[PDB]
Protein backbone atom coordinates (compact mmCIF):
# COMPACT_ATOMS: atom_id res chain seq x y z
CA UNK A 1 0.00 0.00 0.00
CA UNK A 2 2.79 2.55 1.14
CA UNK A 3 6.30 2.55 -0.41
CA UNK A 4 6.06 -0.76 -1.82
CA UNK A 5 5.60 1.32 -5.34
CA UNK A 6 8.97 2.81 -4.43
CA UNK A 7 10.49 -0.83 -4.09
CA UNK A 8 9.03 -1.82 -7.78
CA UNK A 9 9.89 1.85 -8.96
CA UNK A 10 13.73 1.31 -8.77
CA UNK A 11 13.28 -1.78 -10.36
CA UNK A 12 11.96 -0.40 -13.91
CA UNK A 13 14.51 2.07 -13.53
CA UNK A 14 17.79 0.68 -12.36
CA UNK A 15 17.29 -3.31 -13.65
CA UNK A 16 20.31 -3.78 -16.16
CA UNK A 17 22.11 -7.13 -17.23
CA UNK A 18 25.60 -6.46 -18.89
CA UNK A 19 25.37 -3.11 -21.46
CA UNK A 20 21.73 -2.39 -22.00
CA UNK A 21 19.23 -2.10 -19.71
CA UNK A 22 15.64 -3.16 -20.63
CA UNK A 23 12.39 -1.88 -18.94
CA UNK A 24 13.19 1.70 -20.05
CA UNK A 25 13.97 0.81 -23.36
CA UNK A 26 11.08 -1.41 -23.46
CA UNK A 27 8.98 0.72 -21.67
CA UNK A 28 9.53 3.93 -24.49
CA UNK A 29 9.89 1.57 -27.65
CA UNK A 30 5.91 0.91 -26.29
CA UNK A 31 4.62 4.30 -26.58
CA UNK A 32 5.69 5.69 -29.73
CA UNK A 33 4.06 3.30 -31.32
CA UNK A 34 1.01 3.80 -28.84
CA UNK A 35 0.85 0.22 -27.72
CA UNK A 36 0.31 1.00 -23.92
CA UNK A 37 2.12 -2.29 -21.70
CA UNK A 38 4.74 -3.65 -20.82
CA UNK A 39 6.45 -7.55 -20.66
CA UNK A 40 7.97 -8.67 -17.18
CA UNK A 41 10.02 -11.57 -17.49
CA UNK A 42 9.20 -13.42 -13.89
CA UNK A 43 12.94 -14.48 -13.54
CA UNK A 44 14.25 -10.93 -13.55
CA UNK A 45 12.13 -10.17 -10.42
CA UNK A 46 13.53 -12.87 -8.24
CA UNK A 47 17.31 -11.92 -9.44
CA UNK A 48 17.33 -8.68 -8.06
CA UNK A 49 15.38 -9.03 -4.98
CA UNK A 50 13.55 -11.87 -3.11
CA UNK A 51 11.18 -10.03 -0.62
CA UNK A 52 9.19 -8.36 -3.88
CA UNK A 53 8.48 -12.11 -5.19
CA UNK A 54 7.16 -13.20 -1.78
CA UNK A 55 4.88 -10.62 -1.90
CA UNK A 56 3.81 -11.18 -5.07
CA UNK A 57 3.72 -14.90 -4.76
CA UNK A 58 1.73 -15.36 -1.61
CA UNK A 59 -0.89 -12.54 -2.31
CA UNK A 60 -1.41 -11.37 -5.98
CA UNK A 61 -4.86 -10.08 -6.10
CA UNK A 62 -3.71 -6.61 -4.36
CA UNK A 63 -0.44 -6.22 -5.48
CA UNK A 64 -0.18 -6.29 -9.49
CA UNK A 65 -2.91 -3.57 -9.14
CA UNK A 66 -0.03 -1.69 -7.08
CA UNK A 67 2.37 -2.50 -10.04
CA UNK A 68 -0.04 -0.67 -12.42
CA UNK A 69 0.19 2.17 -10.75
CA UNK A 70 4.25 2.43 -10.21
CA UNK A 71 4.40 1.92 -13.79
CA UNK A 72 2.33 4.93 -14.99
CA UNK A 73 4.03 7.40 -12.65
CA UNK A 74 7.29 6.76 -14.25
CA UNK A 75 5.64 7.12 -18.23
CA UNK A 76 5.74 11.20 -16.82
CA UNK A 77 9.35 11.08 -16.19
CA UNK A 78 9.58 9.82 -20.05
CA UNK A 79 6.70 11.80 -21.69
CA UNK A 80 7.27 15.19 -20.37
CA UNK A 81 -2.18 14.10 -21.76
CA UNK A 82 -4.17 11.40 -21.51
CA UNK A 83 -1.98 8.43 -20.37
CA UNK A 84 -4.09 5.70 -18.91
CA UNK A 85 -3.18 2.85 -17.01
CA UNK A 86 -0.47 0.81 -18.31
CA UNK A 87 -1.38 -3.25 -18.02
CA UNK A 88 1.60 -5.96 -16.66
CA UNK A 89 1.62 -9.05 -18.76
CA UNK A 90 4.39 -11.40 -17.26
CA UNK A 91 5.58 -14.80 -18.46
CA UNK A 92 7.60 -17.35 -17.17
CA UNK A 93 8.93 -21.22 -17.29
CA UNK A 94 9.01 -23.00 -13.54
CA UNK A 95 6.46 -26.11 -14.17
CA UNK A 96 3.61 -27.01 -15.94
CA UNK A 97 0.35 -27.88 -13.78
CA UNK A 98 -1.42 -30.30 -15.53
CA UNK A 99 -4.74 -29.46 -15.98
CA UNK A 100 -6.30 -32.68 -14.45
CA UNK A 101 -4.75 -31.81 -10.69
CA UNK A 102 -5.71 -28.09 -10.06
CA UNK A 103 -7.05 -28.77 -5.72
CA UNK A 104 -8.30 -26.61 -3.44
CA UNK A 105 -5.28 -25.44 -2.25
CA UNK A 106 -4.20 -23.01 -5.73
CA UNK A 107 -7.39 -20.63 -4.92
CA UNK A 108 -5.25 -17.13 -5.43
CA UNK A 109 -1.73 -18.46 -6.86
CA UNK A 110 -0.05 -17.67 -9.80
CA UNK A 111 -0.28 -20.65 -11.86
CA UNK A 112 0.47 -21.81 -15.48
CA UNK A 113 -0.51 -24.75 -17.34
CA UNK A 114 -1.15 -25.67 -20.90
CA UNK A 115 -3.99 -26.97 -23.23
CA UNK A 116 -6.19 -26.08 -26.36
CA UNK A 117 -8.71 -23.51 -27.14
CA UNK A 118 -12.36 -24.58 -27.86
CA UNK A 119 -14.37 -21.70 -28.51
CA UNK A 120 -14.33 -18.07 -28.15
CA UNK A 121 -16.79 -15.15 -27.26
CA UNK A 122 -17.85 -11.97 -28.42
CA UNK A 123 -16.40 -8.78 -26.86
CA UNK A 124 -18.23 -6.74 -24.33
CA UNK A 125 -17.40 -3.83 -21.44
CA UNK A 126 -16.44 -3.35 -18.24
CA UNK A 127 -15.29 -0.72 -16.28
CA UNK A 128 -12.90 1.26 -14.45
CA UNK A 129 -13.54 5.32 -13.81
CA UNK A 130 -16.62 6.10 -13.72
CA UNK A 131 -18.67 9.19 -12.18
CA UNK A 132 -21.92 9.39 -10.05
CA UNK A 133 -24.56 11.81 -9.01
CA UNK A 134 -27.11 11.63 -6.59
CA UNK A 135 -30.62 12.27 -7.60
CA UNK A 136 -31.83 14.52 -4.58
CA UNK A 137 -28.28 15.76 -3.78
CA UNK A 138 -26.80 16.24 -6.92
CA UNK A 139 -23.39 15.99 -5.46
CA UNK A 140 -20.76 14.53 -8.02
CA UNK A 141 -18.35 12.04 -7.23
CA UNK A 142 -15.92 9.84 -9.02
CA UNK A 143 -15.12 6.14 -8.03
CA UNK A 144 -12.05 4.45 -10.01
CA UNK A 145 -11.67 1.16 -10.35
CA UNK A 146 -8.79 -1.10 -11.24
CA UNK A 147 -8.53 -4.19 -9.42
CA UNK A 148 -9.93 -7.24 -10.88
CA UNK A 149 -11.17 -10.17 -8.76
CA UNK A 150 -16.71 -11.10 -12.31
CA UNK A 151 -20.47 -9.89 -11.00
CA UNK A 152 -19.32 -8.00 -8.44
CA UNK A 153 -16.85 -6.94 -5.63
CA UNK A 154 -16.66 -2.88 -5.71
CA UNK A 155 -20.40 -1.06 -5.95
CA UNK A 156 -22.05 1.97 -5.09
CA UNK A 157 -22.51 3.47 -1.68
CA UNK A 158 -25.51 4.29 0.55
CA UNK A 159 -24.98 7.46 1.02
CA UNK A 160 -22.91 10.47 0.41
CA UNK A 161 -30.03 10.54 5.15
CA UNK A 162 -31.39 9.46 1.45
CA UNK A 163 -32.89 6.47 0.14
CA UNK A 164 -31.43 2.82 -0.29
CA UNK A 165 -28.42 3.52 -2.97
CA UNK A 166 -29.70 6.80 -4.29
CA UNK A 167 -26.59 6.93 -6.77
CA UNK A 168 -26.67 7.01 -10.84
CA UNK A 169 -23.93 6.27 -13.00
CA UNK A 170 -23.50 8.77 -15.60
CA UNK A 171 -22.69 7.31 -18.97
CA UNK A 172 -21.53 10.53 -20.83
CA UNK A 173 -18.16 10.84 -18.79
CA UNK A 174 -16.38 7.55 -18.43
CA UNK A 175 -13.64 5.06 -19.49
CA UNK A 176 -14.54 1.54 -20.53
CA UNK A 177 -11.85 -1.44 -21.28
CA UNK A 178 -12.59 -4.99 -23.03
CA UNK A 179 -13.09 -8.74 -22.27
CA UNK A 180 -13.17 -11.67 -23.92
CA UNK A 181 -14.63 -15.36 -22.12
CA UNK A 182 -12.31 -17.87 -23.79
CA UNK A 183 -12.70 -21.45 -23.39
CA UNK A 184 -9.71 -24.38 -22.46
CA UNK A 185 -9.89 -27.76 -22.49
CA UNK A 186 -6.85 -30.10 -21.52
CA UNK A 187 -4.42 -32.19 -24.12
CA UNK A 188 -5.83 -35.24 -25.28
CA UNK A 189 -2.16 -36.93 -24.87
CA UNK A 190 -2.75 -36.69 -21.11
CA UNK A 191 -5.46 -39.57 -21.54
CA UNK A 192 -8.73 -39.51 -19.70
CA UNK A 193 -9.30 -43.76 -20.39
CA UNK A 194 -12.31 -43.75 -18.21
CA UNK A 195 -13.20 -39.96 -18.43
CA UNK A 196 -14.21 -37.40 -20.42
CA UNK A 197 -12.12 -34.17 -21.19
CA UNK A 198 -12.78 -31.47 -19.07
CA UNK A 199 -12.27 -27.49 -19.53
CA UNK A 200 -12.37 -24.33 -17.83
CA UNK A 201 -13.30 -20.91 -18.86
CA UNK A 202 -11.07 -17.59 -18.55
CA UNK A 203 -11.29 -14.10 -19.06
CA UNK A 204 -8.92 -11.52 -20.81
CA UNK A 205 -8.01 -8.06 -20.65
CA UNK A 206 -7.75 -5.15 -22.84
CA UNK A 207 -4.85 -5.85 -24.45
CA UNK A 208 -5.02 -9.69 -25.04
CA UNK A 209 -8.08 -9.60 -26.97
CA UNK A 210 -8.44 -11.67 -30.61
CA UNK A 211 -5.31 -13.06 -30.17
CA UNK A 212 -5.72 -16.28 -30.72
CA UNK A 213 -7.62 -18.35 -33.05
CA UNK A 214 -9.38 -21.69 -31.96
CA UNK A 215 -7.99 -24.36 -32.16
CA UNK A 216 -4.22 -23.83 -30.84
CA UNK A 217 -1.26 -25.01 -28.54
CA UNK A 218 -1.62 -22.81 -26.24
CA UNK A 219 0.57 -22.02 -22.80
CA UNK A 220 -1.05 -19.83 -20.12
CA UNK A 221 0.43 -18.27 -16.67
CA UNK A 222 -2.96 -16.81 -14.62
CA UNK A 223 -4.60 -16.35 -11.40
CA UNK A 224 -6.50 -19.40 -10.22
CA UNK A 225 -9.42 -17.35 -9.20
CA UNK A 226 -13.10 -18.09 -8.03
CA UNK A 227 -16.47 -16.63 -8.42
CA UNK A 228 -20.08 -17.23 -6.92
CA UNK A 229 -23.05 -16.70 -9.30
CA UNK A 230 -26.07 -18.46 -9.25
CA UNK A 231 -26.34 -18.66 -13.03
CA UNK A 232 -27.04 -27.15 -7.49
CA UNK A 233 -25.88 -27.31 -4.14
CA UNK A 234 -25.25 -25.55 -1.07
CA UNK A 235 -22.37 -22.72 -0.70
CA UNK A 236 -21.07 -23.83 -3.71
CA UNK A 237 -18.31 -21.59 -5.86
CA UNK A 238 -17.16 -21.81 -8.93
CA UNK A 239 -13.61 -21.79 -10.49
CA UNK A 240 -12.43 -19.71 -13.87
CA UNK A 241 -8.71 -18.77 -14.26
CA UNK A 242 -7.77 -14.80 -14.85
CA UNK A 243 -5.18 -14.70 -17.18
CA UNK A 244 -2.49 -12.19 -17.05
CA UNK A 245 -0.14 -13.22 -20.31
CA UNK A 246 -0.78 -16.20 -22.82
CA UNK A 247 2.27 -17.24 -24.63
CA UNK A 248 1.45 -18.90 -27.63
CA UNK A 249 3.67 -20.71 -29.65
CA UNK A 250 4.34 -19.35 -32.86
CA UNK A 251 0.90 -20.01 -34.47
CA UNK A 252 2.01 -21.92 -38.04
CA UNK B 1 66.03 -28.93 -11.71
CA UNK B 2 64.54 -26.32 -14.16
CA UNK B 3 62.45 -23.65 -12.88
CA UNK B 4 60.21 -21.39 -14.61
CA UNK B 5 61.46 -17.96 -14.88
CA UNK B 6 64.52 -18.78 -16.00
CA UNK B 7 62.56 -20.99 -18.72
CA UNK B 8 60.16 -18.08 -19.29
CA UNK B 9 62.38 -15.66 -20.46
CA UNK B 10 63.90 -18.46 -22.69
CA UNK B 11 60.85 -18.69 -24.85
CA UNK B 12 60.52 -14.36 -25.00
CA UNK B 13 63.84 -14.53 -26.46
CA UNK B 14 62.79 -16.45 -29.68
CA UNK B 15 59.60 -16.02 -30.39
CA UNK B 16 58.99 -11.74 -30.04
CA UNK B 17 59.35 -11.18 -34.02
CA UNK B 18 58.00 -10.02 -37.17
CA UNK B 19 56.44 -13.69 -38.21
CA UNK B 20 53.57 -15.15 -36.76
CA UNK B 21 54.11 -18.70 -36.46
CA UNK B 22 56.72 -18.27 -33.92
CA UNK B 23 55.05 -20.62 -31.38
CA UNK B 24 53.11 -23.92 -31.99
CA UNK B 25 50.81 -25.70 -28.54
CA UNK B 26 49.38 -28.71 -28.84
CA UNK B 27 46.08 -29.44 -26.56
CA UNK B 28 44.81 -32.78 -26.01
CA UNK B 29 41.09 -32.55 -26.53
CA UNK B 30 39.96 -34.69 -23.59
CA UNK B 31 41.32 -33.69 -20.37
CA UNK B 32 39.24 -30.49 -18.66
CA UNK B 33 42.18 -29.75 -16.85
CA UNK B 34 44.27 -29.59 -20.14
CA UNK B 35 41.40 -27.17 -21.21
CA UNK B 36 41.59 -24.27 -18.61
CA UNK B 37 45.19 -25.01 -18.45
CA UNK B 38 45.41 -23.75 -22.23
CA UNK B 39 42.59 -20.75 -21.70
CA UNK B 40 45.34 -18.58 -19.12
CA UNK B 41 48.07 -20.16 -21.24
CA UNK B 42 46.60 -17.63 -24.03
CA UNK B 43 45.98 -14.43 -21.64
CA UNK B 44 49.48 -14.40 -20.71
CA UNK B 45 50.87 -14.43 -24.56
CA UNK B 46 47.89 -11.73 -25.13
CA UNK B 47 49.66 -8.86 -23.43
CA UNK B 48 53.38 -9.52 -23.99
CA UNK B 49 52.03 -9.52 -27.54
CA UNK B 50 53.33 -12.86 -29.44
CA UNK B 51 51.45 -14.43 -32.35
CA UNK B 52 50.57 -18.33 -32.45
CA UNK B 53 48.73 -21.23 -33.31
CA UNK B 54 46.15 -23.10 -31.05
CA UNK B 55 45.78 -27.01 -32.79
CA UNK B 56 43.90 -29.50 -30.71
CA UNK B 57 45.16 -33.31 -31.18
CA UNK B 58 42.72 -35.96 -30.33
CA UNK B 59 44.77 -39.13 -31.31
CA UNK B 60 48.36 -40.57 -31.01
CA UNK B 61 48.73 -40.85 -34.20
CA UNK B 62 47.50 -37.51 -35.13
CA UNK B 63 50.54 -36.26 -33.47
CA UNK B 64 52.52 -37.73 -35.56
CA UNK B 65 50.43 -36.60 -38.93
CA UNK B 66 50.70 -33.24 -37.62
CA UNK B 67 53.86 -32.85 -36.46
CA UNK B 68 56.42 -34.41 -39.20
CA UNK B 69 55.08 -32.50 -41.78
CA UNK B 70 54.60 -28.68 -40.52
CA UNK B 71 58.02 -27.98 -39.85
CA UNK B 72 59.44 -24.58 -41.04
CA UNK B 73 58.66 -22.12 -38.10
CA UNK B 74 59.47 -23.96 -35.17
CA UNK B 75 60.97 -21.70 -33.08
CA UNK B 76 59.79 -23.20 -29.76
CA UNK B 77 56.85 -25.60 -29.26
CA UNK B 78 54.73 -26.62 -26.52
CA UNK B 79 52.69 -29.58 -25.51
CA UNK B 80 49.92 -29.70 -23.07
CA UNK B 81 48.50 -33.03 -21.68
CA UNK B 82 50.46 -35.62 -23.62
CA UNK B 83 53.99 -36.43 -23.19
CA UNK B 84 54.51 -38.11 -19.94
CA UNK B 85 55.05 -41.52 -20.73
CA UNK B 86 56.19 -42.41 -24.38
CA UNK B 87 59.40 -41.47 -25.23
CA UNK B 88 59.63 -38.69 -27.37
CA UNK B 89 62.92 -39.02 -29.41
CA UNK B 90 62.08 -42.41 -30.11
CA UNK B 91 58.79 -41.56 -31.28
CA UNK B 92 59.16 -39.00 -33.55
CA UNK B 93 62.37 -39.49 -34.21
CA UNK B 94 64.25 -36.82 -33.71
CA UNK B 95 67.84 -36.46 -34.40
CA UNK B 96 70.43 -33.86 -33.43
CA UNK B 97 70.11 -30.59 -35.26
CA UNK B 98 73.10 -28.43 -34.55
CA UNK B 99 73.97 -26.58 -27.43
CA UNK B 100 71.39 -23.83 -29.79
CA UNK B 101 69.36 -26.29 -30.71
CA UNK B 102 66.59 -24.31 -33.28
CA UNK B 103 63.94 -26.07 -31.40
CA UNK B 104 62.58 -26.63 -28.16
CA UNK B 105 60.14 -28.89 -26.50
CA UNK B 106 58.19 -27.73 -23.11
CA UNK B 107 55.96 -30.77 -22.20
CA UNK B 108 53.74 -30.70 -19.12
CA UNK B 109 52.12 -33.73 -17.94
CA UNK B 110 50.24 -35.12 -14.93
CA UNK B 111 51.48 -38.80 -14.46
CA UNK B 112 53.54 -41.03 -12.48
CA UNK B 113 55.67 -42.76 -14.41
CA UNK B 114 58.58 -40.20 -15.16
CA UNK B 115 60.10 -42.08 -18.47
CA UNK B 116 63.57 -41.42 -17.66
CA UNK B 117 64.72 -40.80 -21.07
CA UNK B 118 62.82 -37.59 -21.64
CA UNK B 119 63.98 -36.23 -18.05
CA UNK B 120 67.43 -37.65 -18.68
CA UNK B 121 69.46 -37.17 -21.71
CA UNK B 122 67.73 -33.57 -22.41
CA UNK B 123 69.60 -32.86 -25.48
CA UNK B 124 66.23 -31.04 -26.83
CA UNK B 125 63.18 -31.90 -24.94
CA UNK B 126 63.38 -29.53 -21.97
CA UNK B 127 61.99 -31.63 -19.15
CA UNK B 128 59.57 -30.11 -16.48
CA UNK B 129 62.00 -31.22 -13.58
CA UNK B 130 61.27 -29.28 -10.58
CA UNK B 131 60.60 -31.99 -7.97
CA UNK B 132 57.24 -31.72 -8.20
CA UNK B 133 56.54 -34.52 -9.71
CA UNK B 134 60.49 -35.42 -9.58
CA UNK B 135 60.48 -35.58 -5.64
CA UNK B 136 64.24 -36.14 -5.93
CA UNK B 137 64.80 -39.54 -5.90
CA UNK B 138 68.48 -40.32 -6.73
CA UNK B 139 68.17 -44.29 -7.04
CA UNK B 140 66.63 -43.88 -10.43
CA UNK B 141 69.40 -41.11 -11.12
CA UNK B 142 72.46 -43.28 -10.50
CA UNK B 143 71.40 -46.21 -11.98
CA UNK B 144 70.73 -44.61 -15.08
CA UNK B 145 74.51 -42.84 -15.08
CA UNK B 146 75.99 -46.38 -14.03
CA UNK B 147 74.55 -48.14 -17.07
CA UNK B 148 75.58 -45.27 -19.94
CA UNK B 149 79.56 -46.78 -20.53
CA UNK B 150 79.14 -49.84 -21.83
CA UNK B 151 90.92 -61.20 -15.08
CA UNK B 152 88.93 -59.58 -16.97
CA UNK B 153 85.92 -62.25 -16.82
CA UNK B 154 86.33 -61.45 -13.33
CA UNK B 155 85.39 -57.92 -13.62
CA UNK B 156 83.48 -58.17 -16.42
CA UNK B 157 81.15 -60.20 -14.79
CA UNK B 158 80.63 -58.08 -11.71
CA UNK B 159 79.92 -55.69 -14.23
CA UNK B 160 77.77 -58.66 -15.91
CA UNK B 161 75.87 -58.74 -12.14
CA UNK B 162 76.13 -54.97 -11.79
CA UNK B 163 74.44 -55.26 -15.56
CA UNK B 164 72.02 -57.64 -13.86
CA UNK B 165 71.54 -55.52 -10.68
CA UNK B 166 70.98 -52.05 -12.23
CA UNK B 167 68.12 -52.93 -14.78
CA UNK B 168 66.58 -54.42 -11.72
CA UNK B 169 66.17 -51.21 -10.44
CA UNK B 170 64.72 -49.97 -13.46
CA UNK B 171 62.31 -52.73 -13.66
CA UNK B 172 61.10 -51.39 -10.11
CA UNK B 173 60.74 -48.04 -11.57
CA UNK B 174 58.81 -48.19 -15.01
CA UNK B 175 56.76 -51.04 -13.49
CA UNK B 176 53.89 -49.11 -12.06
CA UNK B 177 50.27 -47.51 -12.49
CA UNK B 178 49.54 -43.98 -14.14
CA UNK B 179 47.53 -41.70 -11.99
CA UNK B 180 47.53 -38.04 -11.15
CA UNK B 181 50.02 -36.49 -8.77
CA UNK B 182 49.65 -32.69 -9.54
CA UNK B 183 46.85 -30.91 -11.84
CA UNK B 184 48.33 -29.02 -14.86
CA UNK B 185 45.91 -26.11 -14.39
CA UNK B 186 47.66 -25.17 -10.95
CA UNK B 187 51.33 -25.56 -12.14
CA UNK B 188 50.67 -22.81 -14.79
CA UNK B 189 49.16 -20.82 -11.73
CA UNK B 190 52.43 -21.12 -10.21
CA UNK B 191 54.59 -19.62 -13.16
CA UNK B 192 51.61 -16.45 -13.13
CA UNK B 193 52.21 -15.81 -9.82
CA UNK B 194 56.15 -15.30 -10.05
CA UNK B 195 55.54 -12.75 -13.24
CA UNK B 196 53.13 -11.28 -11.30
CA UNK B 197 49.86 -11.34 -13.35
CA UNK B 198 47.00 -13.23 -11.28
CA UNK B 199 43.60 -11.06 -11.76
CA UNK B 200 40.41 -12.37 -10.78
CA UNK B 201 39.90 -14.50 -13.75
CA UNK B 202 42.74 -16.10 -13.85
CA UNK B 203 42.29 -17.06 -10.20
CA UNK B 204 38.76 -18.73 -11.88
CA UNK B 205 40.76 -21.45 -14.08
CA UNK B 206 42.06 -22.67 -11.08
CA UNK B 207 39.23 -23.35 -9.68
CA UNK B 208 37.57 -25.03 -12.24
CA UNK B 209 41.13 -26.66 -13.11
CA UNK B 210 41.22 -28.87 -9.75
CA UNK B 211 37.67 -29.60 -9.36
CA UNK B 212 37.54 -31.65 -12.51
CA UNK B 213 39.66 -34.04 -10.81
CA UNK B 214 37.51 -34.22 -7.48
CA UNK B 215 34.63 -36.09 -8.74
CA UNK B 216 36.18 -38.62 -10.90
CA UNK B 217 39.54 -38.93 -10.14
CA UNK B 218 42.12 -39.40 -7.52
CA UNK B 219 41.46 -37.15 -4.87
CA UNK B 220 44.70 -34.69 -4.23
CA UNK B 221 42.12 -32.62 -4.05
CA UNK B 222 42.53 -32.76 -0.04
CA UNK B 223 46.19 -31.75 -0.82
CA UNK B 224 45.27 -28.63 -3.33
CA UNK B 225 42.48 -27.20 -1.07
CA UNK B 226 43.99 -24.92 1.30
CA UNK B 227 46.59 -23.22 -1.56
CA UNK B 228 43.34 -22.04 -2.86
CA UNK B 229 41.33 -20.86 0.25
CA UNK B 230 44.43 -18.34 0.41
CA UNK B 231 44.60 -17.11 -2.93
CA UNK B 232 40.87 -15.86 -2.54
CA UNK B 233 41.48 -14.26 0.51
CA UNK B 234 43.68 -12.43 -0.69
CA UNK B 235 41.75 -10.38 -3.79
CA UNK B 236 38.60 -9.07 -1.69
CA UNK B 237 37.44 -6.11 -2.42
CA UNK B 238 35.86 -5.26 1.05
CA UNK B 239 34.50 -7.14 3.75
CA UNK B 240 31.43 -5.61 3.75
CA UNK B 241 29.66 -5.78 0.31
CA UNK B 242 26.92 -3.16 -1.58
CA UNK B 243 23.85 -4.32 -2.37
CA UNK B 244 23.48 -6.57 -5.46
CA UNK B 245 25.20 -3.44 -7.82
CA UNK B 246 25.14 -4.69 -11.65
CA UNK B 247 28.77 -4.94 -11.92
CA UNK B 248 31.33 -6.63 -9.10
CA UNK B 249 31.47 -10.27 -10.13
CA UNK B 250 32.49 -11.68 -6.25
CA UNK B 251 33.18 -15.20 -5.79
CA UNK B 252 33.82 -15.91 -2.16
CA UNK B 253 33.71 -19.64 -0.30
CA UNK B 254 30.17 -21.19 0.84
CA UNK B 255 29.11 -23.98 2.43
CA UNK B 256 27.79 -25.89 -0.86
CA UNK B 257 26.70 -29.57 -0.59
CA UNK B 258 27.04 -32.69 -3.11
Amino acid sequence: NTEIIKSFKNFILEFRLDSQFIYRDQLRNNILVKNYSLTVNMEHLIGYNEDIYKKLSDEPSDIIPLFETAITQVAKRISINSLPTFQLILNSNANQIPLRDLDSEHVSKIVRLSGIIISTSVLSSRATYLSIMCRNCRHTTSITINNFNTGNTVSLPRSCNCGPDPYIIIHESSKFIDQQFLKLQEIPELVPVGEMPRNLTMTCDRYLTNKVIPGTRVTIVGIYSIYNSKNSGVAIRTPYIKILGIQSDVET
Amino acid sequence: ISQFSEAYNKILRNSSSHSSCQLVIFVSCLNIDALCATKMLSLLFKKQLVQSQIVPIFGYSELRRHYSQLDDNINSLLLVGFGGVIDLEAFLEIDPQEQSFRRDIYVLDAHRPWNLDNIFGSQIIQCFDDGTVDDTLGEQKEAYYKLLELNDLSKRKQRKKQIHEYEGVLEEYYSQGTTVVNSISAQIYSLLSAIGETNLSNLWLNILGTTSLDIAYAQVYNRLYPLLQDEVKRLTPSSRNSVKTPDTLTLNIQPDYY
